[PDB]
Parts: C-alpha cells; sequence; structure tokens
C-alpha cells in the first residue's frame, strides 16, 4: 500500500530555516512527481509547488519562491522541502501529495502524507502541567488537565489507548503565548474507582510524557 | 489538406535529451479539442504511444515515460515540442506525431476516436558510438556470394553491384546492431554457377569502397 | 490566476467558478478533521476508484457542481494551469442534551498557586449553547468537531482562577443553556 | 496495465481475398478503437475509428466492427497495397494503448531455403575476428531458423541474423545469419556447420566446411 511518511512536528523563530520530508512507500518512486501544500490554520489550501522525484526538475509558485526548494533523494525514496525567512504567516500544516500516473506533474493527488506542523514564534517551549479532573464528591465523566504548554501539538490517551470510547479531547486554546488542553472521559459508573483510570500526555516538543491517575477526592 | 512534421536530432548520446518539434499547418491549436500526439517506433517493434497535448493545453504521457517525457505547445507558431530526457540506446527508433480530430461541437460545446493525421516520421539513434567507415570483406562460394559490410556507424549504408549492371538476386539485408555498439550488415547475390564487384558507400564516414570477389 | 471560489462555506450541493475558463480539469478533496485530504474525483468528474458512487462532478468550463461519515470539509481544485489553486472549501440530527460535569481543581494545581474549575457538555446538538459561569472573565471555552458517529458536539470551560481567589468561595457553577438552564455545582 | 492483444498475429492470404483481424483488450473500451494499416517506409494510415466508422478517403474493403472488449477489421477483396501490417488502438483509457501488430503477407506454395555457408574470409582474420556467415535464400513461410554447430557443438548467444523483405515477385523470404568468433577462438576448432530447419524440409539440411 502506497503510504507517504512525513517528518515528525517542527518549531522556529522568524527568520529561522527548517527542512521537512517526505518518505514514500508502496510505488516506485521515480515515476511521479511529489507536490507541496500548505493549510493555514484558517483551513485553506496553497500551492508550493513539485518536484520530478526523478530527474530532481523542479517548480514553485512565485509567492514561495525564493523561500521554497524542494530537493530528492533517489536512494532513500525521500522528498524534502526547505523553508527560509519564516514568518508568523508560515505557521500552518505543510503536506506532501504524490501524482496520479499519466498525467505528469499536474494533480489530482490520490495519495498524502501524515502532514507536519510547523510554529513559528519567538515564545520558550514550555513543558505542560498535567491535572487529574476527578468528580466533585451509571455513567462516570473523568477527564485530565493539560495546562501552561508550548508549542502544540499534546498527544493524550486514556490507558495507554485501551479507552477509546467516550472520550473527548478539545482543542487547545491560547493563554497569550502559551497552550491549555482538556480531555474527558466517559466510563460506566463501576470500572472506577473499582478499576484504574489514567491519561497518558505527551509533549513532544519538550520531550514531556506523563501519566496521571484520576482517584477520588 | 492536413500535414505533420517531425524535426530534431537524428542522433544523440545516451543521458543526454532529446528534443523533437512537430510543425504542422491545416488547424492550429485553437481549434476545439483537437490535439497532436506522438507515436514511438523501435527497428522492427510495434507503435508504441509516448504522449499527446490538446488545445487546452492538456497533457498525458505514457505511465513508463511519466518523469522524462515533457510536451509543450506552440499556439502561435504552430508546433509542438516533446522533450525527452535521460535517453538511453533503447530509445532509438522513428518517432511520428500525429493530429487528432476535435469533438463535434455546438455553439461551443462538445456533443476523436483516432489519430487521422500522421507525420512523416524522423528517426532517432541513442549511442556513443563514434562515425566510422564500414571494412568489405568478400563472401567467396546455383551459385552465391557477397559481401559484408562490417563495423560501421551510423546507419544506413547503401550496396549496389557492378556499378548497377546486377540486381537479378541481390538480397541486401538490414543491419544489425552488434555489442560493439557498431552495425554489420551482409548483401548477397545468387548467380549462374557456370557463370563464375560489391559498391559499398557510407555517407557520413565518406567510407566508400567498390571490392572485388573471387 | 484563476481565483477558484467555493459556495457556501458551511450548511447537497457545493458551487465553485473559476476566474479562468477551463476543460473539466478540476478535482474535488474530502478533508476530515486531524487527517490529510482525500481524492474524490479527478479532471473531468472521474470518481477515484473505491469512492461511493454517491459523489458526482457534474459542470465544465467555469461552472462546476457537486453532489454521517460525509462531515468534513471539501475543496475544489484546479488541475489546469499554475498556480494550481483550491477553492475556500465548506464543512458539512435530532437534537440533544448536553451532559455537563463540574470538576474541582487539582491537588497538584493548588500547590502551584493556581486553581481551575472545569466544566464538560458533552454530546449535546446543535452546536448553540451558553455557559454561565456562577460563582456563590478568567475563562475559556474550547468546541470539539461534530462527532462522526452520533454527529453529537461536546465544549469544555475552564474557570481559571488564583489560589487565594479560589479559596474565598465556597460555590462554583456553570449553568448551561440549550435548546430551564442546566445547572451544576460543588 | 490494460492490454491490446491482436489475433492473429500474423497470416497468410491471397490477393482478391477475405481476412479477419481481432483486437482484444483486457477492458472495456466502448466504442473508442482505431485500426491502422502501416507498410515499411510510410507511417500507420488511419483505416477506422470510433470502431465502425470508416475514415475519409478510406476504400470500402475496410469494415470495423465489435464493441466492449472485442473488435474485429474485415478486408473484403484484398487488395496488393493491402498486404502489410495492422495496428488497433484504444483511446478510452490513457495511454492510449496500441496493438502489437498483425502480419499480412502474400501466401504461396511452401518453398524449402538454399543454405549456403560463408567461412570467415582472410584479411578478416588480420584484425583479430572472424565473422561466419550462413544464407537462406527464397524460402517460404517467413518463419525459418537457423542453428550453428562448431565441431557439433551447438553455439548460442553469439549469433545475430536477418530477414528480408518478401519480394515483389517471388514472394519469398532470405534470412542472413552470422556466427561471429574470435580469431582464436575461431582457429582451435575446425568443423563449422549451418543447420537449418524448415517446413518445407523433409529433415533439417546442414551445410559445413572445415579451416
Amino acid at each position: 500500500g502506497v503510504q507517504l511518511q512525513q517528518s515528525g512536528p517542527e518549531l522556529v523563530k522568524p527568520g529561522a530555516s527548517v527542512k521537512m520530508s517526505c518518505k514514500a512507500s508502496g510505488y516506485s518512486f521515480t515515476d511521479y512527481f511529489m507536490h507541496w501544500v500548505k493549510q493555514s490554520h484558517g483551513k485553506s489550501l496553497d500551492w508550493i509547488g513539485y518536484i520530478n522525484c526523478y530527474t530532481g526538475a523542479t517548480n514553485y509558485s512565485q509567492k514561495f519562491k525564493g523561500k521554497a526548494t524542494f530537493t530528492v533523494d533517489t536512494s532513500s525514496n525521500t522528498a524534502y522541502m526547505q523553508f527560509n525567512s519564516l514568518t508568523s504567516e508560515d505557521s500552518a500544516v505543510y503536506y506532501c501529495a504524490r501524482t496520479s500516473i499519466g498525467y505528469g506533474s499536474s494533480p489530482p493527488f490520490p495519495y498524502w502524507g501524515q502532514g507536519t506542523l510547523v510554529t513559528v514564534s519567538a515564545a520558550k517551549t514550555t513543558p505542560p502541567s498535567v491535572y487529574p479532573l476527578a468528580p466533585g464528591s451509571s455513567m462516570v465523566t473523568l477527564g485530565c488537565l493539560v495546562k501552561g504548554y508550548f508549542p502544540e501539538p499534546v498527544t493524550v490517551t486514556w490507558n495507554s489507548g485501551s479507552l477509546s470510547s467516550g472520550v473527548h479531547t478539545f482543542p487547545a486554546v491560547l493563554q497569550s503565548d502559551l497552550y491549555t488542553l482538556s480531555s474527558s472521559v466517559t466510563v460506566p459508573s463501576s470500572p472506577r474507582p473499582s478499576e484504574t483510570v489514567t491519561c497518558n500526555v505527551a509533549h513532544p516538543a519538550s520531550s514531556t510524557k506523563v501519566d496521571k491517575k484520576i482517584v477520588p477526592r | 489538406r492536413i500535414t505533420l512534421k517531425e524535426s530534431g536530432p537524428p542522433l544523440v548520446k545516451p543521458t543526454q535529451t532529446l528534443t523533437l518539434t512537430c510543425s504542422f499547418s491545416g488547424f492550429s491549436l485553437s481549434d476545439f479539442g483537437v490535439g497532436v500526439g506522438w507515436i514511438r517506433q523501435p527497428p522492427g517493434k510495434a507503435l508504441e504511444w509516448l504522449a499527446i497535448i490538446y488545445s487546452d493545453d492538456d497533457k498525458r504521457y505514457s505511465p513508463s515515460l511519466n518523469t522524462r517525457l515533457t510536451i509543450t505547445k506552440d499556439t502561435s507558431k504552430n508546433q509542438v515540442v516533446l522533450v525527452m530526457t535521460r535517453v538511453s540506446p533503447v530509445d532509438t527508433a522513428t518517432y511520428f506525431c500525429a493530429h487528432r480530430r476535435g469533438p463535434t461541437t455546438l455553439f461551443g460545446v462538445p456533443i476523436v476516436n483516432a489519430m487521422d493525421v500522421w507525420g512523416q516520421g524522423i528517426t532517432v539513434t541513442i549511442s556513443s558510438t563514434s562515425t566510422k567507415g564500414p571494412s568489405v570483406f568478400p563472401l567467396a562460394p546455383a551459385a552465391a556470394l557477397g559481401c559484408l559490410v562490417k563495423d560501421y556507424f551510423p546507419e544506413p549504408v547503401t550496396v549496389s553491384w557492378n556499378s548497377g549492371a546486377l540486381t537479378s538476386g541481390v538480397h541486401t539485408f538490414p543491419a544489425v546492431l552488434q555489442s560493439s555498439g557498431l552495425y554489420s550488415l551482409s548483401s548477397v547475390v545468387t548467380v549462374p554457377s557456370s557463370s563464375l564487384t560489391c559498391n559499398v558507400n557510407h555517407k557520413p564516414s565518406n567510407t566508400k569502397v567498390d571490392k572485388r570477389v573471387e | 490566476e484563476t481565483t477558484v471560489t467555493q459556495s457556501p462555506a458551511s450548511l447537497v450541493t457545493i458551487r465553485c467558478i473559476t476566474s479562468t475558463d477551463i476543460d473539466d480539469d478540476m478535482n474535488w478533496y474530502q478533508q476530515k478533521p486531524g487527517e490529510p485530504p482525500r481524492l474524490l474525483i479527478s479532471d473531468g468528474n472521474t470518481l477515484r476508484p473505491g469512492v461511493p458512487s454517491r459523489f458526482s462532478s457534474s459542470g465544465y468550463g467555469t461552472d462546476f457542481v457537486f453532489t454521517s461519515e460525509d462531515v468534513a470539509d471539501y475543496y475544489c481544485l484546479q488541475s489546469d494551469n499554475l498556480p494550481y489553486t483550491f477553492g475556500g472549501g465548506t464543512n458539512l440530527r435530532a437534537d440533544a442534551a448536553p451532559t455537563v460535569s463540574i470538576f474541582p481543581p487539582s491537588s497538584e494545581q493548588l500547590t502551584s498557586g493556581g486553581a481551575s474549575v472545569v466544566c464538560f457538555l458533552n454530546n449535546f446538538y446543535p452546536k448553540d449553547i451558553n455557559v454561565k459561569w456562577k460563582i456563590d472573565n478568567g475563562v475559556l471555552n474550547s468546541w470539539t468537531d461534530q462527532d462522526s458517529k452520533d454527529s453529537t458536539y461536546s465544549m469544555s470551560s475552564t474557570l481559571t482562577l488564583t489560589k487565594d481567589e479560589y479559596e474565598r468561595h465556597n460555590s462554583y457553577t456553570c449553568e448551561a443553556t440549550h435548546k430551564s438552564p442546566i445547572v451544576k455545582s460543588f | 496495465a490494460l492490454q491490446l492483444t491482436q489475433s492473429p498475429s500474423s497470416l497468410s492470404a491471397s490477393v482478391g481475398d477475405r481476412i479477419t483481424i481481432t483486437c482484444r483488450a483486457s477492458q472495456g473500451v466502448t466504442s473508442a478503437l482505431a485500426w491502422y494499416r502501416q507498410k515499411p517506409g510510410s507511417p500507420p494510415q488511419l483505416l477506422i475509428y470510433d470502431a465502425s466508422s470508416l475514415e475519409s478517403g478510406v476504400p470500402s474493403r475496410f469494415s470495423g466492427s465489435g464493441s466492449g472488449t472485442e473488435f474485429t477489421l474485415t478486408i473484403s477483396t484484398l487488395r496488393p497495397e493491402d498486404f502489410a501490417t495492422y495496428y488497433c488502438q484504444q483511446l478510452h483509457f490513457y495511454p492510449h494503448t496500441f496493438g502489437g501488430g498483425t502480419r499480412v503477407d502474400v501466401r504461396r506454395t511452401v518453398a524449402a531455403p538454399s543454405v549456403f555457408i560463408f567461412p570467415p574470409s582472410d584479411e578478416q582474420l588480420k584484425s583479430g575476428t572472424a565473422s561466419v556467415v550462413c544464407l537462406l535464400n527464397n524460402f517460404y513461410p517467413r518463419e525459418a531458423k537457423v542453428q550453428w554447430k562448431v565441431d557439433n557443438a551447438l553455439q548460442s548467444g553469439n549469433s545475430q541474423e536477418s530477414v528480408t523483405e518478401q519480394d515483389s515477385k517471388d514472394s519469398t523470404y532470405s534470412l542472413s545469419s552470422t556466427l561471429t568468433l574470435s580469431k582464436a577462438d575461431y582457429e582451435k576448432h575446425k568443423v563449422y556447420e549451418c543447420e537449418v530447419t524448415h517446413q518445407g524440409l523433409s529433415s533439417p539440411v546442414t551445410k559445413s566446411f572445415n579451416r
């Protein structure tokens, strides 16, 4: 099965440069073209350009020119993208999509990559403070409060993925250069306190990964 | 009357890039639903569809060359350029550029299944080999005999007998590409046993040889 | 350029008119939350093999058309000429009462001089909901995308007070006014 | 990828005859098929488009039917010029794949070839390389193979061959083989043979010589 594996999240200060990858699998790398699409927080979809994957030939959008620089590596079936002079408007999700056979360098884009998140700012990366949310003295809702962290993203699971039902993880919000996120989990009023319930929140940016057991008050 | 003509380098070295142009008249890429595609044909092989471009600038390339072929049109100059990068010995063949009729319109709306007009075809040879004259060896013994135009490059090479006096029974087979990257053909002639010179000429290497066969 | 305009941007039939005329070079992508877009249709309405028949891409020239697991943003893509341009896109049940839940500050937070009181309002419909933080500004609200199973919504209100600020009051409430306001306190 | 297998690939016919060519596609192709008639030197020529529609200025002996996954090109009365190769192209999907081709030659009584073996002439040996060419002259059908032997040592991979175009009169064929061996290797061995196998031969014929 075709698969475009995009590098993890990044965080750079304005004017700094970032380079992201896009490793392919399940198909002949050098037979297609790889494009790079940008998607602002707002949910737009800008075209950055494409790469040949075989000859290395490239083409950009007069808008991203000079700023974006595509690169390709045949030995590792990997596509790269160099971003320079980054502003706050660059803080978006960058994708890499492969073309269809016969169309050449033009779309459609049958396959897309994970998607790389990029945050540009001078704010210092701060680890999150996870707080357990136990009901104040048939279904019982519990949760965790991930406060004061930077930058995005943050992975929060329950019982290491065990609990997947009745789980609601809300979008982080900004408190002046610092995020705050929460997550709730509904479970029948029996596996708790009887059985253990824990939230697993990870902040890659700071390599932080803490578990918090929700005990009664 | 529609006309088409392929133009470009008759010879190219491996890895380099080949650029073929299709000159035409009798219609314009301004015409609706009209396209111009390319069809390649290796020596003694079947036809292979390469690509095709339309008035609307649409383009489609053979899955095999999806990243080596680039088709462009010059609506003005009435031309259609095709660029093939990283060429190899497997790309030597005759390239034809045909025209595809357009869909019947109705006030400008389509309401085509073939390449009605073709070109003359241009022969291209992808090789690194250098030009050199052919060696002529005799094929001494109805009765048969002939000459072996050896190790030459590139095609073609004209061969006649006795300044033309001979024809009956002469068989000049098509050259073969040797491992050397050079060619080699044999021109025989069958005549009466009781009846007991090949005029070889290699244009490029200006190698003209009229050997005798005893 | 080829300014592509989608319509509506929220609300099935979608529209996408372009600044320039072209072939049927207009793709359609479906994008669900947390993941990349999915190819649905290519140049000249060609449903990507493996996609429901419920999808079709009528249209040609400049005016194109597109007609619980379809909740996502749909985007048009012009495959004509550079720069390849997308559109503004457009995101796509029985009313349900919000299951509110109030949570007092954690011992760990209080130890840091902080104190936040959370209020979860899950699986409700529609999204239009009003929360009232009544004790005896400083609040945060976050809404989740429409559930791709029960098509319900959910939000969490976080009232943030100081350690002392929280200690001089022994009654916190977060009333939820949704289509009598649901009260819940401690 | 899609495939267009033409059937037959080669056939024998006579002037003023009736023949039929088929074009099978691995996948549906509506009526987006065309047939071309190509003759050496000149580019292919469109005969029938849209599967049934007959091109402009094209004879009537050319008829086209079929639809879906199989079509057929029928020639009522085979004229002379009609002796060539025919291809079929589908234009429903991309690429617009062409057919393998079908060889339409002239049907004529069997004709065993005349094998002539030619040893490597000196002058050439004076360059380290030796060439041993074998000649099959005026035979039929075009199907025939050559097998080289060096002291009863079946050679393989070190021999190329070429075939001529059916004679405009003889309507026959001729093959030219060539056994290339280094002078050194040549010198050692002595019995060089060229065994030709062809329909028109009750048994394989073998022409040989000694250094």
